[PDB]
């Protein structure tokens, strides 16, 4: 028994829980689920005349 | 700068970071932190602080649970050239013809890698190491077993906490894991009336050297 | 090396330990022996 | 990632997202699927002839 998937996912949930900005002097990480929104997404269908309008 | 210049003397208090609790998750359900950074002046405290670390830990004093193994190494001494290996890097500072590491190393999670003087080697980080060994039964070649343990190749999950003067910064900043970092400062204002009743030996000296 | 942060990137901006310290090495520049910096007089 | 990790979304169906970034990952030397998957998986050594099972 040695559920590598717990031990993995510790791993990963802390190694991908900050998000450093491009200004961000030494220890100034900010967590994901605080600076973290929602953005849209779509299956594109997005015609030439629908781009230009855009 | 000015005012410390002038006196510094007006009542500033602060909010004060504690020691125990400096590896824990910032939240309370999030990931503890995994680097620690101190940075203050030239001999304003960094190695004293490690060294009191490392006899309060050994007294069991802090960090009873967490990590067993606070394995002390200085920058200055640690040359970087010839083959250093983990192996060698912890029997160096564990007294025994052989320690157990293939046991020691086994649980990377209970670790502390105390280092010192991190500005003793600013010139020798210029040029990223393409070879990061992420093994401790190798010879790691030295510098490039530093920036590996600095990169957290060697034991990933090993906790780490590196002293520095504030000389790289920039170029530290390429290889540490989002550390939390801690600067230091020194005796505030009664910290230091305090330091002269531990350096002299009575009131009678303490009070006319102080007040000198 | 005390790095300040503005807008979107950080610069150097070095710094001296303390203002005090800097006057007491601009006197050890005046009474030590030998672009150009203020006229040693 | 961390959404997986910590057991947010794809509960179910895959356990084993391995980030890869492209940038990092130079093509020319060597590069080998164990290596590739113990990279982004901390250990001296992943079981990998179990994951990749
Ligand atoms: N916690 C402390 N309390 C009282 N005195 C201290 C303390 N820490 C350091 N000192 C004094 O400061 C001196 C050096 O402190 P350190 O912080 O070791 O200097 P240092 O930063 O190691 O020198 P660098 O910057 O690494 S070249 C010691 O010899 C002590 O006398
Ligand atoms: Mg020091």
């Amino acid at each position: 028994k040695k559920d590598y998937r717990k031990k993995y996912r510790k791993y990963v949930r802390s190694r991908f829980q900050c998000i450093e900005d491009r200004n961000a002097r030494l220890g100034e990480s900010v967590s994901l689920n605080k600076r973290y929104t929602r953005l849209r997404l779509i299956k594109e269908h997005r015609s030439q005349q629908e781009r230009e309008q855009e | 700068l000015l005012a410390i210049g002038k006196t510094k003397t007006c009542e500033s208090p602060v909010s004060p970071i504690k020691m125990e609790l400096l590896f824990d998750p910032d939240d309370e359900h999030s990931e503890p932190v995994h680097t620690v950074v101190f940075q203050g002046a030239a001999g304003i405290g960094k190695t004293i602080l490690a060294r009191k670390m490392m006899l309060d830990w050994a007294s069991g004093t802090l960090y009873q649970d967490r990590f067993d193994y606070l394995f002390y190494i200085h920058c200055r001494e640690v040359s970087l050239v010839t083959q250093r290996s983990l192996g060698d890097l912890i029997m160096s500072c564990c007294p025994d013809p052989n320690p157990p590491i293939h046991k020691i190393v086994r649980k990377p999670s209970r670790i502390l890698f105390l280092m010192d003087g991190f500005d003793e080697l600013q010139g020798a980080f210029d040029e990223h190491i393409g070879p990061l060994c992420t093994d401790w039964q190798k010879a790691e070649r030295g510098d490039i077993l530093l920036s590996s343990l600095i990169r957290k190749k060697l034991l990933p999950e090993a906790s780490l906490l590196i002293t520095t003067r504030p000389v790289a910064l920039e170029k530290l900043q390429h290889l540490l894991d989002h550390p939390r970092h801690v600067e230091i400062l020194g005796f505030s204002e009664a910290k230091r009336k305090e330091y002269f009743f531990k350096y002299f030996s009575d009131e009678a000296q303490a009070r006319a050297a102080f007040s000198l | 090396m005390n790095l300040f942060q503005k807008e979107v990137d950080c610069e150097k901006f070095y710094s001296f330990i303390h203002m005090t310290f800097q006057e007491f090495f601009a006197a050890m520049y005046y009474l030590l022996e030998e672009l150009k910096l203020p006229s040693r007089d």
